């Protein structure tokens, strides 16, 4: 046969999860492509980053223990 | 071959931005390899980032680290738990000192269980395990390099991941129980994802199984590596089109709440049927408080039958059938909701996300190789309301 029959337990939750749990991160590396700033700017990408709000975004990855702020760069 | 690489206030700023017109809440990873002669972390540098923040008014939460299991191997430096968990301390004392009102931090981000990781993870949580408001570890099922799509549609492969869990979990209950645990960073495949696999259709058996499993398990909240970049894993490539599982996050992010409830196959479980099953999100417009939303992956080669029990089993359904669309089969980059590709209407709009409701009383069917959401309305579930 190919019908299966489901159980169900609805008495009470057995975990509570966040609102944000599911959530995106950006890898470190890419900070460092020279389009960064135009890149994170594109219309369409907000749009698409905005439907999975909300959410926490985590910016990070290998790099992150490569990378130096410079205050003074441009 | 050198990874060093410097970063902006301009690059923070737009990274602040992107996360704030987004309706995301930035999280920060500071540099741990910024050492002092002493073998302790210099926050000479995490200090001008911090004051900078502060100075402009940016909420932001901190992780730092990435991996420090793996710092002896691609920097050269072994930093034990305890001294990063000495280094999170100081870290700490910054953020309080600082004028961010309750900036929080998240750490050590180490990989996935093996037994010198957990070792370490257990270190860290005894010396830092106060100063951190969720633990974070990374976990990916397979090798990028030489996955295959059998793999991604395999429950043996699928299953591993269980196993990874409850290490983690067995480690922070024995040293810091109930502090909340998160994936901090997780995908299909490590080395940048598998090349015309971790972009495709196929990729979502492990994305939702993933989920559905950290949900059941106690994990608080799942970070997706990635949103977007160049790795194969991105659910949005850098033409900014979305790939299948930005879709399936996204029905995701819209029919699945917050409560986590269970649901099983009755009899002999080969585990290619696998469901999951918690109240529909209140946020969504359509429906209300005591539905559930249950959702199911057919890892079958052929078409299964779900029947809810009683007394679900005659109330209105909602289907949302995720289904690949085109000649690549699993491997299409392009995917249909209820029979209908999805597509941005334009740079601004998402689609319409239409559910086919159902005859009342009729078995769910789920295709080979498929996966979908099923919202029973009016379930009237008191956990749930």
């Amino acid at each position: 046969q190919d019908v299966v029959d489901l159980d169900f337990f609805t008495q009470e939750p057995l975990h509570l999860v966040s609102p944000s749990f599911l959530s995106v991160t950006i890898d470190a590396n890419l900070a460092t492509d020279p389009r960064f700033l135009i890149l994170l700017g594109s219309p369409k990408l907000r749009t698409l980053a905005r439907g999975l709000s909300p959410a926490y975004l985590r910016f990070g990855g290998t790099k992150t223990d490569f990378l130096i702020f410079d205050p003074k760069k441009e | 071959k050198f990874k060093n690489s410097t970063y902006s206030r301009s690059s923070v700023d737009v990274l602040y931005t992107f996360a704030k017109c987004s309706g995301l809440d930035l999280i920060f990873g500071l540099n741990a390899l910024l050492r002092t002669s002493d073998g302790q972390w210099n926050s000479s540098n995490a200090q001008l980032l911090l004051d900078y923040c502060a100075s402009k008014g940016y909420n932001i939460d901190w992780e730092l680290g990435n991996e420090p299991n793996s710092f002896r191997k691609k920097a050269g430096i072994f930093i034990n738990g305890s001294q990063l968990g000495k280094d999170f301390i100081h870290l700490h004392k910054l953020l309080r000192k600082s004028t961010f009102k309750n900036a929080k931090l998240y750490g050590p981000d180490v990989g996935q269980p093996r037994g010198k990781t957990a070792k370490m993870l257990k270190s860290f949580l005894k010396a830092g395990g106060e100063v951190i408001d969720a633990v974070t570890w990374h976990h990916y099922y397979l090798n990028g390099r030489t996955a295959t799509l059998e793999d991604f549609l395999n429950p043996d492969v699928l299953d591993t991941f269980i196993s990874q869990v409850q290490k983690v979990l067995q480690v922070v209950e024995s040293t810091r129980p109930g502090k909340k645990v998160w994936l901090g960073e997780t995908s299909s495949a490590y080395g940048g994802g598998a090349p015309g696999l971790s972009d495709t259709f196929a990729a979502g058996f492990m994305w939702l199984d993933k989920l559905g499993l950290s949900a059941r398990m106690g994990i608080e909240v799942v970070m997706r590596q990635v949103f977007f970049g160049a790795g194969n894993y991105h659910l949005v490539d850098e033409n900014f089109d979305p790939l299948p599982d930005y879709w399936l996050s996204l029905l995701f992010k819209k029919l699945v709440g917050t409560k986590v409830l269970m649901a099983s196959v009755q009899g002999q479980d080969r585990r290619k049927l696998r469901v999951y099953l918690h109240c529909t999100n209140t946020d969504n417009p359509r429906y209300k408080e005591g539905d559930l939303t249950l959702y199911a992956i057919n890892l079958h080669n052929v078409t299964k039958y779900l029947r809810l029990p009683y007394p679900f089993s005659n109330k209105q359904v909602d289907q949302y059938l995720l289904r690949p669309h085109g000649p690549d089969g699993l491997l299409s980059k392009s995917v249909q909701l209820n029979g209908q590709t999805l597509k941005m209407v334009d740079d601004q709009t998402l689609p319409p996300l239409k559910p086919k409701p159902l005859r009342p009383g009729s078995s769910l069917g789920l295709p080979a190789f498929s996966y979908a959401f099923f919202v029973i309305r009016n379930a009237k579930v008191p956990a749930c309301i």
